[PDB]
């Protein structure tokens, strides 16, 4: 995988160039955001079980066909598989947030996932709906101003939103 | 590429685990180092042309046969001299990548893996490059954390060559 | 040189399955059960099926069998012996490209399909550089092999079926016959009939 | 689905063998059982409503906090009572499937596999369902082989929940 | 895999329904046929060697190009592989007969077998011809009135013939 | 050693599961068969001498050269006749074991595994024994389940030889 | 025993590598954290009796059926109350360890792994322990890095239980 | 293919090695042999019809029952005689291939692999073909290295059948 | 493996006790030495190749028996193995230095090492002599006062020495 730093390095080596002064300044800006990034990862992780379960409950309330007999989330194992998939996706979103690069999410979670769901008959559009619900819960948690040093986390929130959107688009 | 952040996620993923305080501490450790690394990279980059020519001359001084003997692997002609300065430039540039990345990753990926085969195939003495790397350590002018990290990468490359 | 890097892909084996023993759970043939002679037959037959798909009397390795029966070697050693055997080299290595040979090895030894062409590509060079044995040993020593089958269990195709489904993924001995179009052309098949 | 007939074939196939006297004996054991199983399936199905209703009440009585505590996981509103009655109905129905199949197959594939994850994730107590299963055990009024097989499936589920 | 009983269960679960009285009665009728089903499996099994070898003999007599030099059943290994395959198909037909459902035959033998033979250059049409000859012999063995409680096995025989037909269709 | 009881446990143990109704039905299937098998074993045992000597003659009659040709593998002298009667006895005795065990276990363990190697090494024709096994099938005078189970083991050996 | 230091070594060892800047940064990350962790461990240790008694009481208040229902798994008698207070003490004590170790290692090794089986076997509700951990979170009084790290371990246990 | 040139390369390829003096020596071994094998193949081929006819008659004489007994596996009729002469022709022709190739490769690939299954399935006696091979050994009239190599292959097939 | 922290934890857990105030103060004192510990690891690592090759040269000069024909370090493959063993031991000693605990060294380097050497005929006392030479070279590198902030590293140098001594004792 790449992190935010190695992504820039990889591009530089391909051109055979030292990182320009601006590229170094950009990473210095990235470093300055570091605490907010760490806090955001910590906050999503600390609420992972709630995020998944609340999103799942809401998805099934809004899409009852999924849990009716014959529905794709019906039966304990299929329900379990579905909750597992949401937790996996959430986990990889936090990985990409941590590293500051989407490659870990793309290579190790989303690669081939649409093909798997098509083959299995998993409704990809419903998966994307679940991820959106997790996204919305997660971003509220990150932005909660209570119990933290106040500051602007909009940039980090926007990055995380993109990772969630990346996952939802891959499966739907 | 070995960097603190990728290693933290790599470890957690292999265990199928969410990141925890262990991995956050890795991130903080990265954050402690990053600015010095970025500074180190700028200083090395700015003085890069001086370091390369100075390093290359140190090799020529320590192995005078390299500038006197004929052969594709030596530097008796300008063609060989340019190859040599190019190579030393590669070492220096990849080292600055390590300073940016915060780990040996770039050296491993771009330089170390396969170097033994190259030097053997093209009959290039590793000691030549050790001498250049020793010079750069002696003459890059860094201090403190920037010096420590930069030397660690330079020593890593030296150890890889011997 | 380090193995060429490649990314995984979503696969049944990559996620928790919540498995409960059924008629679709692969039978565990292990020597940790102190198997009787007839039961050891079945374990040996299972290994031949896993690696060769079928061992005619010509294919069988009676001395390896005796050594496994006597505890001289583990099941993983027996599996290595089959992979090193004349039958495996002649059937699956010589009749395929390096790329398809790698696929056979991953399917038979690790019990999963390859991730992609890139995985096949990355491992195809190993026989040439590390030698035939180097390839087998790498796979048999891999965390993936050891975590799943260890030293005393015959490998098998993993998580082929999901509960409540009528059919699973194709069995590898159907999906991957010992040779394919490349060798088929050399033999001059298909044969026009009628 | 795990049943005597599918396990017999699974055994023979794992040995590359035609079916033999051993597997034919398995089919006879299936045939000796099947009619009692079908009669039990019929009896439970005819009485499904009162068994499901009674089982839910047994649970509400044993665990009154479930009908009085607010929360998505409890049955203090009609929403929760419906889910609970639904869940109990699932257990009863799938148990009738096991009687038809002659094995735990239907329970394993439709209900048991992954039930721990669900109960953890949605904060449902396994003890609630044990009490329901005990109620159905004590109120299905089967006898003989039908009783013995039916109870084996109810106890199998109870054991899985504890 | 499914058997005759669990096939009905799978359909009922997909609908979230108890088995109807007619479904239960139908399975009871299946149970009353159980002995004939067992006898048919035992009879094919006990004559498996002859069924395969007689069918193979007739196949090579009708299609001599298979065994002439350069043919797909020429050389000892190819001939051995061909005889083996016929026995495999017969074996899985008895499994299907034993279970009363075609799923095991399809999942473990037929699904994908057409591509197998195309990849190898095996004439799938000629395989089907051989399967038909095993079918003919096998049904004759099942219907043999000598040495068995007399009764009507037409229903089971038709089922067996169907499994053979499924196998013959699948290979080519 | 394949029998219904050991196969049931072998399957359950492979799955790491307690015995379920599926395995109990396997046991019921065995119990349905056991007495018929035991009675079949008794009847074969008490008639063993007649069956073996009859079978040997049937082989000599169908394959006259075996009693006319000189060679270690033929029965032209009393030595070869004694070997032949011995072998047929082995087949008969082990078949009675299968009737007792309720499975091909004894045939797999004691006779079938390796028979090909023996017949090839000592130049014995499997066809000889097939004829012997047909005679035993035709003359054991069993009926019902005793006949069906006995014939299936006799046919199992014949198929192993063919 | 997941901690920054052991994971750094195990990673390097798995790769047959000397420690490099990446692992040194991990060490610096651990150092930035350790003192806050030890202070958090000290604070929790000194308040342990109150936290554990309050945690147990908060559980009884939220789940009053626990202190009034007879049964080995409930806290109606003094036996159960002692089991319960002991268990909560374990959570607290092992959490202080995680603060000392700087990772979830102690929770993983001593408490988390296998907790699912325990709670299912003895009919203990994970929600009970979640309630206690929420109480400790709200009443330990920590601020800053000590709070963040301690809450991360408390949350980690909560996630495992749900 | 078991052939000196093929195995030399197979082994070197298996080992990832360039060919070395060991493999060149194998090639010299092949060259020493090749002309004798080619001459042997010519002599066997020129005399092919007589050898096959003589061999079949030898078999019929040693096993007269094969020309007297009805059955698909016997040569009582013209069909079976033609099959038999065909089979023997296969042995001789493939033997000539081994002499051309300098190894048992052709016999292994085209005849021996699977021969056990064929002979068992079609009730063909290996002793029939052994008798025919002994006839060919006795009547090919080769000398020197041609005789030795040719007899090694005939004996190789005899050993495979016994 | 343990590190200096989890060693204390494991002892505390086996008695069901919180870390006493004195135990916590000891670990706090360990934290204050951390930078020196990190420096020592870094200096050893940076000189590893020189440490191994110098020690190897010294060992063979003093024990020419090892490298003459028939000596245990004669032939390239045995020489290479020998040099590898030296580097392995040094690597694990730095692991122990990094974690502040001998467990990694004992569990993952010395586990069965003496047995291996006897089985192979490697002269254990000579390995211990080689280890001793690396120790002296390493400690001088760690204690070097040039190019570093000055302080008292005697507490760590003594700890490192004990890890070398532990290795030398284990190979004999
Ligand atoms: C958006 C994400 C929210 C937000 C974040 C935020 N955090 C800080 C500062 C700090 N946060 C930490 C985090 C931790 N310390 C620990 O010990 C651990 C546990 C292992 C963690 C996760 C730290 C160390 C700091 C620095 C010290 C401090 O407390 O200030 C800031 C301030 C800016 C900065 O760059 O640090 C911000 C903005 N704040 C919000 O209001 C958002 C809801
Ligand atoms: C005995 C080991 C020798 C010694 C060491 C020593 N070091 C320090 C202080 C520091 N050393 C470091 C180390 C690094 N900084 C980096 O960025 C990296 C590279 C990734 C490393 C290895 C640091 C961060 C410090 C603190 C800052 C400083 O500039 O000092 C000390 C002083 C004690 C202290 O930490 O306050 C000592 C004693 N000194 C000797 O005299 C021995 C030869
Ligand atoms: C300089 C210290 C001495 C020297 C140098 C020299 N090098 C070459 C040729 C090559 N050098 C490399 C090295 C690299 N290529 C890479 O991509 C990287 C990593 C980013 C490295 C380190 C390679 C691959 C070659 C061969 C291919 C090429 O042409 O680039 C030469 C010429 C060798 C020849 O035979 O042509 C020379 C002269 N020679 C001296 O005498 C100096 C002391
Ligand atoms: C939940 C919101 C939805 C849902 C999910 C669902 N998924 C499956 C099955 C699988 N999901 C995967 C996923 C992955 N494999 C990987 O390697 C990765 C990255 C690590 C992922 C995310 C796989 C491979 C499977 C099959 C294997 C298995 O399920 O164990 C199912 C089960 C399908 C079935 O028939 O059992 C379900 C239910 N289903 C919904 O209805 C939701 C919209
Ligand atoms: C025949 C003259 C005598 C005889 C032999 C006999 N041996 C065994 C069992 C084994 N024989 C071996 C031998 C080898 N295995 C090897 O790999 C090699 C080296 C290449 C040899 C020499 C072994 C290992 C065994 C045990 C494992 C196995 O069963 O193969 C038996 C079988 C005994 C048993 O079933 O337990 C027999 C019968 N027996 C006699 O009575 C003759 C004097
Ligand atoms: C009844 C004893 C108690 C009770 C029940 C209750 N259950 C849920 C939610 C779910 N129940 C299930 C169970 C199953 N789904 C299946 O597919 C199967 C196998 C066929 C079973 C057994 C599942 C998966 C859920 C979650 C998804 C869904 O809602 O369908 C709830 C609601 C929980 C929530 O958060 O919505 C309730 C209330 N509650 C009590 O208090 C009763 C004593
Ligand atoms: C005989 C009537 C015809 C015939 C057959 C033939 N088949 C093969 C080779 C293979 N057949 C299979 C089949 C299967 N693999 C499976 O997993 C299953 C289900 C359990 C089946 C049915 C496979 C995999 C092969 C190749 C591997 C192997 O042979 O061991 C051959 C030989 C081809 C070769 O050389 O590999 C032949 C001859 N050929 C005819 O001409 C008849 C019409
Ligand atoms: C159908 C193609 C042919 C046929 C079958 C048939 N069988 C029965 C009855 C029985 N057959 C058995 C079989 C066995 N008993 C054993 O112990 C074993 C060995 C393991 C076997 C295979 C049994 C137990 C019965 C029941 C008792 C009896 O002896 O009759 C019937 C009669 C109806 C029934 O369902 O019982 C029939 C029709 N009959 C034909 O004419 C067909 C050629
Ligand atoms: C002659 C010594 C005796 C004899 C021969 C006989 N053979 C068959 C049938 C077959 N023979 C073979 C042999 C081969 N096929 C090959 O491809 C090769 C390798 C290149 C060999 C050696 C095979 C496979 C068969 C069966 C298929 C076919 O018919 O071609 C028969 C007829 C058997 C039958 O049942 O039709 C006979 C008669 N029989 C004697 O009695 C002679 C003493
Ligand atoms: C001669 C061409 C040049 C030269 C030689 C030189 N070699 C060494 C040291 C060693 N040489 C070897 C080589 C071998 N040892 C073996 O066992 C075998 C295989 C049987 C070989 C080929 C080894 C292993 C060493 C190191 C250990 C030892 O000294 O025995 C030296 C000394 C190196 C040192 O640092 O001590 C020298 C001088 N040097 C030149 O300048 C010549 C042009
Ligand atoms: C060098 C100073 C001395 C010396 C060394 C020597 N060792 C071996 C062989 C082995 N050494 C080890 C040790 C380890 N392997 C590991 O992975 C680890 C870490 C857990 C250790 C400590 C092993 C296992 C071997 C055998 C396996 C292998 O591939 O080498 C040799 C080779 C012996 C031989 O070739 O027979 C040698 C020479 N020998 C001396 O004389 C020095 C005192």
């Amino acid at each position: 995988m790449f992190d935010v730093f190695t992504r820039v390095v990889s591009q530089a080596d391909a051109r055979g160039e030292y990182l320009s002064g601006s590229q170094l300044d950009a990473l210095s800006a990235t470093v300055a955001e570091g605490n907010k990034r760490i806090d955001s990862v910590n906050r999503i992780t600390g609420n992972a079980s709630a995020i998944v379960s609340n999103a799942a409950r809401a998805l099934f309330a809004e899409q009852p066909q999924l849990i009716q007999p014959g529905g794709n989330a019906y039966t304990s194992r299929r329900m379990a598989a579905c909750l597992r998939d949401m937790e996996i996706i959430l986990r990889y979103v936090t990985y990409a947030t941590f590293t500051g690069d989407a490659s870990v999410l793309e290579d190790r979670c989303l690669n081939g996932l649409r093909e798997t769901y098509v083959a299995l008959g998993v409704p990809g559009a419903s998966v994307a709906a679940g991820v959106q619900k997790m996204k919305e819960a997660a971003l509220d948690i990150v932005n909660d101003p209570n119990g933290i040093t106040r500051g602007d986390c909009s940039a980090i929130v926007a990055e995380i939103a993109g990772y969630f959107d990346r996952a939802a688009a891959a499966v739907a | 590429m070995k960097t603190p952040l990728t290693e933290a996620v790599s470890t957690a993923d292999s265990q199928g685990r969410f990141l925890s305080s262990t991995e956050l501490q890795i991130a903080f450790g990265r954050l402690r180092q990053a600015n010095a690394g970025l500074q180190a990279a700028k200083a090395l980059t700015d003085n890069a042309q001086s370091l390369v020519n100075g390093a290359a001359q140190a090799v020529y001084n320590k192995f005078p046969y390299t500038t006197q003997t004929q052969g594709n692997n030596f530097a008796a002609d300008q063609r060989g001299k340019d190859k040599c300065a190019r190579d030393i430039g590669y070492y220096l540039r990849i080292v600055t990548y390590c300073l940016v990345a915060g780990g040996t990753g770039p050296l491993d990926e771009y330089l170390i893996a396969g170097i033994d085969e190259i030097n053997r195939t093209f009959d290039l003495s590793p000691s030549w490059y050790v001498e250049a790397l020793k010079y750069i350590k002696a003459n890059h002018g860094l201090s403190g954390d920037a010096r420590d990290e930069a030397n660690s990468y330079l020593d890593y490359a030296i150890n890889a060559l011997s | 040189l380090p193995l060429l890097n490649y990314a995984p892909k979503s696969q049944n084996v990559r996620v928790e399955g919540y498995e409960i023993g059924s008629e679709e759970k692969p039978v565990v043939f292990t020597t940790e059960n102190i198997l009787s002679s007839s039961d050891m037959d079945n374990l040996i037959e299972a290994a031949y099926r896993q690696i060769f798909f079928h061992a005619f009397k010509w294919d069988r390795e009676k001395v390896l069998e005796s050594q496994l029966r006597n505890g001289q070697i583990t099941v993983r050693d027996f599996v290595r012996g089959l992979l090193l055997s004349n039958t495996f080299r002649n059937s699956f290595y010589e009749k395929n490209s390096n790329y398809r040979f790698v696929e056979h090895c991953v399917q038979k030894i690790l019990g999963r399909d390859v991730y992609s062409e890139r995985e096949k590509i990355a491992w195809s060079i190993v026989v040439a550089t590390k030698g035939y044995q180097g390839l087998i040993d790498d796979l048999l020593n891999s965390d993936e092999y050891l975590n799943n089958f260890g030293y005393d269990t015959v490998p098998y195709q993993r998580r082929r079926n999901l509960p409540g489904r009528e059919a699973g993924e194709l069995p590898f001995n159907i999906k991957s016959p010992r040779y394919d179009a490349y060798h088929r052309r050399q033999l001059g098949f298909p044969q026009i009939v009628w």
